[PDB]
C-alpha cells in the first residue's frame, strides 16, 4: 500500500492510497516538558505540562526537527507502518520554497528510507478530487486562491491570505465575550466547536443583522457543565470576516482575492470562473457557496458564467485527491524511486514533481 | 465523409452561417432528404440529355445546345463519375432562363412496375 | 458529494452476486480512465445527425419522436451530449397502422404493394426467431448430453 | 384479446361518430339507413324523438343531452372532433362543452 | 424434440425433459388448489403459492399472479378515481345494493 | 421544484432509451446529478465504457 | 506515388467540365457549392429531393438579408 | 465437497435472509410458518422474545442486537441487502450498521 500524508497547518491527515478517507487525523503539534516528545492529540491533551510547537503553523514548514517528529509519529504511531516499506505521497502548500521541496525529499529518502515518494500541491489534489484538471481552488486553519490549468498550478497568479479558521475562532471568542459571556482561555477549544457547529455565512449581511436585531429567529442554544448559552448574530458575523477582513483589523475578502483569476491569461479566465472549487475546513460554513456565487457575480463581467463547486467532502478533498492520484495507473511511473534519488539527489524533485 | 455531416456543409454554403447558428433549417433538410433517399425513377442519362438540349433550343440559344453535346461526352471520356444521371438531373432543375405542359413529352419511367 | 457520486456509480455497474474488494479495485479503473481524457460544436446538431441515420433505414415516426422531446426539453444541454456518445453501446401490435380499411376520411391511394411487402417481413422475422430458439435450445443441451463423462457437470469438477 | 376488441370498436365507430358531429355542432341529421339514435318526423316533442334500441350503451348516460343539444339548434336555424377511447371520457366531456353552448345561443335568442 | 427423431434415445430424453417435469408439476398442482374459487378469491389462492422459497417456483407463480391480479387492479383503479363499479359477476369486494 | 425536476428527468430517460444507451434509471440519475456538478461529459463517455469493460472480464 | 496523383488530375478535369455545364445552364451554383452537390449524388440521393432543398434555402436566405 | 456445501447454504438461506431485511430495516415480521428467530405476542419484554432453537448458530454472536434492533423500530412506528459468505463477515458488519441507527432514531425521539 502507498501512503498519503496531508501536512496541514493545524491538522495532519494520513492514510492509505485507494481508501476513501484518511485513517488518521491529528494536530500538527509537538510538545516537550516545561517519553520526551509528545505529538498530536497527546501533546494537546497534556499541553498543561508541555511547551507546544507548531512546525507548519501557516502551511510552510519552519522547523524541520519537529516536522521530522510529526512524520515519525505519522508512520509509527498513527498508521503503524514502517516507512521504508511503503511509497509515500506528501502534500505541500502553494508557493512552497524550492529548498523546502528538496528538504522534504532528502528527509524521506535519507531519514525514513522510503522506497519511493512524491510531493503534490494541496490545491491541485483538491481539484483532482472534484474530477477536474482546470479551475481555481483553500481555506484551512492557519492560512490560498490557486488557479490551475491542465493540472499545473500557476504560481504567478496564486494569492495567499493570512486569514483562516484560527482567526475566525478567536474572533468568535471576542464577539461572544462582547455579548456578555467570557471566552478567553485556551475556552478557545469550546468556541472552535461552537463555530464548527452553529456558524453560517449569511447571503446578505445587513438583512441578516436586521433580522437578528428584531427577533430571536436566528438564535441557537449551545450547552457547555450544563450551562446553556445563546448564540445570535455571532453565528454569521464570525465567518463574515472572510468577506470583510476589516472586522479583524485586516486591510481583500475571499471573493475579491479569488484578483487571482484576473492575473491569469485572459484565454483561461472563463474556465476558472466556471470552475471555482472550495476546499478546506474553513469553507464548510453553510451558505458559503451561494454567498461566493453572489459576490463573484458582482465582480465579474455580466456576460460571465459563474459556478462555485462545493463538494460535500471538501474538508478532506486534499487527502482524497492524493488517494486518487497515488492509485492511478499512469501515476506509478511518476514516483521518485530510491534508485532515482541515489542517481540524482534531492534536486530531482523539481523535475519529477513539477 | 457521410451524407449526414455533408448535408450540414450545404446549409452553411447557401446560408452564410456556422453550424452552431443555423440548426432550424438543417432540421428541415433532414426531414426532406431523409425518407426520400432512394431514387424513384429509372436512371438513364440519355433522356436527361435530350431535355437539356430541348431546353437550350427553346431559348433561341441553339449554339450552346451543340456545345453541351461536346461537354457531355468528355464526362464519359475521363470516367471518375459513377452516377452521371443524378448530377445532370439536378443541374437541369436549378436552371434559370436569362431571357407549361409536360405530361405530353417524355418523362422518366416510374420504377413502380418493378418489385422494388 | 462528487467524491461519493463516483462511489455510488461504481455500485450500480457492479453485477450482483467478493463484492467488498472489487469495488475498491473498480474505483481505480474509474479514476485511471477519468484522467486520460482530461490530460489530452453545438448540442442539438449531434442528435439530428443521428436522426438522419434513423429515417434512412426506415422507422420514420421514431425519428420524429426523438426530435419531439429535445424540443420540449428546452423549456441540461451537457447531459444529452453524453448520451450521443454511448449511442451504439446498448444491448441488442398496433392495428391502426396503415390499414386503409379504417378511418374517418382516408384519402385515395391506389394499391401500394410497399406496405404489404413490409408486412410479410414482419411475419417472416417471427418464424425465423422461433426457429433459432429451437436451434439454440437443442444445441445448448446436446453439447452436454454427448461429451466426455464429467465435462459440463460442475459437481464432478470438485 | 383486449387490444384486439379495442382495435375493432375504434374502427367500427368512425361512421357513427361522423353523423354525431353533424347533429351536435349543427342541426342536420343525415342517417341514410335507419341507425342513428335520434330520428326526425314531420307539436315540437314529436319532431325529434329518441329511438331506444340504437343507443351505444356507453353514451346511455347522456342519451338526453344529445337529443336536447341539436333540438335547440333547429328552432334557431329555421328562424335565421370526437374519437372513441376506453376508460377515458374525452368524448363524454366533449359533448357537454357543446350542449353548454347550444342553450346559450337559444336562451339568449329569446330574451 | 420431434425434429430430431428422424438421434435421441430414452436416456437422452430424461435430461431433455427434466425441467418441464417441474413446471408441469406446479401448474398441475396449482389448478387443484384453486378449484371453486372465482373472482378475487382466486387471485388470493394463487398468491398462497408464493410463500415457497424455491427460487424456481417463486419466480414462476409470481408471474401468473402478475396476470391474474391485473383485472382486480382494474376495478380498484376504477372504484377509486371514478366511483363507478361495474361487474355483472360478483368479484370486487365492494358489493352495491340496488 | 421537485415536481419539475422529476418531469425534466423523466423526459430525459426516453431520449436515452431510443438512442440505445445502456443507462438504466438509476445510473441515469447518478450521471445527470454528476453532470449537474459541472464535469465535462466527454470524459464520462470513457469511464462508463471502461467500467462496463472490466465488469465483463469477471463474467 | 503516381496512381494517387493521376486520380487527383482526372477529378480536377471533371470538376472543371461540370462547372461549364453549370454556367451555360445558368445555375446559381459556384465551384465550392457544386463540389458538395456532386459528393452527395455519388452516394445515391434523390435529385428531386435534394433540389427542393436548394430551392428552399436559397428562398429563405432572402427573407433574412 | 466444501464448494458444494457452500452452494447449498448459499441458496438455502435466501428465504431466511429475506425476512431479516424486513425485521431490521423495518419492524414487520412476516414469518408465515413458525421459523424465524424472533416471534411476537399480544408489558414490553413479552412483546417480542427470542426463540432459542431457531438460531442459525452463525448469528448466535448477535442474537441480542437483532432482537434489540427491530424492537426500537416498533415503539416509534406505532407512535408516528444481505448475502451469506464463508469466512467473510460482511453480513455481521451489515447488521451493526443498522442497529447503530435503530437507536439513534428512538433515543433522539425521547430527548
Amino acid at each position: 500500500a502507498a501512503l498519503v500524508v496531508d501536512n496541514g497547518s493545524g491538522m495532519c491527515k494520513a492514510g492509505f492510497a485507494g481508501d476513501d478517507a484518511p485513517r488518521a487525523v491529528f494536530p500538527s503539534i509537538v510538545g516537550r516538558p516545561r517519553k520526551d516528545s509528545y505529538v498530536g492529540d497527546e501533546a494537546q491533551s497534556k499541553r498543561g505540562i508541555l511547551t507546544l510547537k507548531y512546525p507548519i503553523e501557516h502551511g510552510i514548514v519552519t522547523n524541520w526537527d519537529d516536522m521530522e517528529k510529526i512524520w515519525h509519529h505519522t508512520f509509527y504511531n498513527e498508521l503503524r507502518v514502517a516507512p521504508e516499506e511503503h511509497p509515500v505521497l506528501l502534500t505541500e502548500a502553494p508557493l512552497n520554497p524550492k529548498a523546502n521541496r528538496e528538504k522534504m525529499t532528502q528527509i524521506m529518502f535519507e531519514t525514513f528510507n522510503t522506497p519511493a515518494m512524491y510531493v503534490a500541491i494541496q490545491a491541485v489534489l483538491s481539484l483532482y478530487a472534484s474530477g477536474r484538471t482546470t479551475g481555481i481552488v483553500d481555506s484551512g486553519d492557519g492560512v490560498h486562491t490557486v488557479p490551475i490549468y491542465e493540472g499545473y498550478a500557476l504560481p504567478h497568479a496564486i494569492l495567499r491570505l493570512d486569514l483562516a479558521g484560527r482567526d475566525l475562532t478567536d474572533y468568535l471568542m471576542k464577539i461572544l465575550t462582547e455579548r456578555g459571556y467570557s471566552f478567553t482561555t485556551t475556552e478557545r477549544e469550546i468556541v472552535r466547536d461552537i463555530k464548527e457547529k452553529l456558524c453560517y455565512v449569511a447571503l446578505d449581511f445587513e438583512q441578516e443583522m436586521a433580522t437578528a436585531a428584531s427577533s430571536s429567529s436566528l438564535e441557537k442554544s449551545y450547552e457547555l457543565d450544563g450551562q446553556v448559552i445563546t448564540i445570535g448574530n455571532e453565528r454569521f458575523r464570525c465567518p463574515e470576516a472572510l468577506f470583510q477582513p476589516s472586522f479583524l483589523g485586516m486591510e481583500c475578502g475571499i471573493h475579491e482575492t479569488t484578483n487571482s483569476i484576473m492575473k491569469c491569461d485572459v484565454d483561461i479566465r472563463k474556465d476558472l470562473y466556471a470552475n471555482t472549487v472550495l476546499s478546506g475546513g474553513t469553507t464548510m460554513y453553510p451558505g458559503i457557496a451561494d454567498r461566493m456565487q453572489k459576490e463573484i457575480t458582482a465582480l465579474a463581467p455580466s456576460t460571465m458564467k459563474i459556478k462555485i463547486i462545493a463538494p460535500p467532502e471538501r474538508k478532506y478533498s486534499v487527502w482524497i485527491g492524493g488517494s486518487i492520484l497515488a492509485s492511478l495507473s499512469t501515476f506509478q511511473q511518476m514516483w521518485i524511486s530510491k534508485q532515482e534519488y541515489d542517481e540524482s539527489g534531492p534536486s530531482i524533485v523539481h523535475r519529477k514533481c513539477f | 465523409k457521410s451524407p449526414n455531416v455533408l448535408l450540414q456543409n450545404l446549409c452553411c454554403r447557401i446560408l452564410g452561417r456556422s453550424e452552431a447558428d443555423v440548426a432550424q433549417q438543417f432540421q428541415y433538410a433532414v426531414r426532406v432528404i431523409g425518407s426520400n433517399f432512394a431514387p424513384t425513377v429509372e436512371r438513364d442519362e440519355f433522356l436527361v440529355a435530350e431535355k437539356i438540349k430541348k431546353e437550350l433550343i427553346r431559348q433561341r440559344r441553339e449554339a450552346d445546345a451543340a456545345l453541351f453535346s461536346e461537354l457531355h461526352r468528355k464526362l464519359h471520356s475521363q470516367g471518375v463519375l459513377k452516377n452521371k444521371w443524378s448530377i445532370l438531373y439536378l443541374l437541369l432543375s436549378l436552371s434559370e432562363d436569362p431571357r407549361s405542359y409536360a405530361t405530353l413529352f417524355a418523362q422518366a419511367l416510374p420504377r413502380d412496375a418493378h418489385s422494388t | 458529494s462528487i467524491t461519493q457520486l463516483f462511489d455510488d456509480l461504481c455500485e450500480a455497474l457492479l453485477p450482483a452476486a467478493n463484492r467488498k474488494r472489487a469495488k475498491r479495485s473498480l474505483k481505480k479503473v474509474a479514476y485511471n480512465a477519468l484522467f486520460t481524457n482530461l490530460f489530452q460544436l453545438p448540442a442539438r446538431n449531434k442528435i439530428l445527425m443521428l436522426s438522419f441515420d434513423l429515417r434512412v433505414g426506415g422507422l420514420g415516426p421514431k425519428a420524429d419522436r426523438l426530435e419531439e422531446l429535445v424540443e420540449e426539453l428546452e423549456a441540461v444541454g451537457s447531459v444529452l451530449d453524453l448520451l450521443v456518445q454511448l449511442a451504439g453501446s446498448g444491448p441488442p401490435r398496433d392495428y391502426f397502422l396503415n390499414n386503409k380499411h379504417v378511418g374517418r376520411n382516408v384519402p385515395y391511394s391506389g394499391y401500394d404493394c410497399d406496405d404489404l411487402s413490409v408486412f410479410e417481413m414482419d411475419v417472416q422475422s417471427l418464424i425465423s426467431r422461433e426457429e433459432c430458439l429451437c436451434h439454440s435450445m437443442i444445441q445448448e443441451t446436446l453439447q452436454v448430453m454427448e461429451a466426455a463423462p464429467g465435462t459440463g457437470l460442475p459437481t464432478v469438477g470438485l | 384479446a383486449q387490444e384486439l376488441c379495442l382495435y375493432l370498436t375504434k374502427a367500427a365507430s368512425a361512421p357513427y361518430f361522423e353523423v354525431l358531429e353533424k347533429w351536435i355542432y349543427r342541426g342536420i341529421i343525415h342517417d341514410p339507413y335507419s341507425e342513428f339514435m335520434v330520428e326526425e318526423h314531420e307539436y315540437w316533442d314529436q319532431r325529434y324523438t329518441i329511438v331506444q334500441q340504437q343507443i351505444p350503451s356507453f353514451l346511455q348516460k347522456m342519451a338526453d343531452k344529445i337529443l336536447s343539444t341539436g333540438k335547440y339548434l333547429n328552432v334557431v336555424r329555421e328562424c335565421g372532433e370526437i374519437i372513441y377511447t376506453l376508460k377515458e371520457r374525452a368524448y363524454v366531456e366533449q359533448i357537454e362543452k357543446a350542449f353548454n353552448y347550444a342553450s346559450k345561443v337559444l336562451l339568449d335568442f329569446l330574451m | 424434440l420431434h425434429s430430431q427423431l428422424q438421434s435421441l434415445t430414452l436416456r437422452r430424453l430424461l435430461v431433455w425433459t427434466y425441467d418441464p417435469k417441474i413446471r408441469l408439476k406446479t401448474l398441475a398442482a396449482l389448478v387443484d388448489h384453486c378449484q371453486g374459487r372465482k373472482g378475487g378469491e382466486l387471485a388470493s389462492a394463487v398468491h398462497a403459492y408464493t410463500k415457497t422459497g424455491d427460487p424456481y417456483m417463486r419466480s414462476l407463480v409470481q408471474h401468473i399472479l402478475s396476470l391474474v391480479s391485473h383485472p382486480v387492479l382494474s376495478f380498484l383503479y376504477r372504484w377509486i378515481y371514478d366511483g363507478e363499479l361495474e361487474d355483472t359477476y360478483h368479484e370486487f369486494f365492494v358489493a352495491s345494493d340496488p | 421544484n421537485l415536481n419539475a425536476v422529476r418531469e425534466t428527468m423523466d423526459v430525459l430517460l426516453e431520449i436515452s432509451r431510443i438512442l440505445n444507451t445502456g443507462l438504466d434509471m438509476e445510473t441515469l440519475s447518478i450521471c445527470v446529478r454528476l453532470c449537474e456538478q459541472g464535469i465535462n461529459p466527454e470524459a464520462l463517455s470513457s469511464v462508463i465504457k471502461e467500467l462496463r469493460k472490466a465488469t465483463e472480464a469477471l463474467k
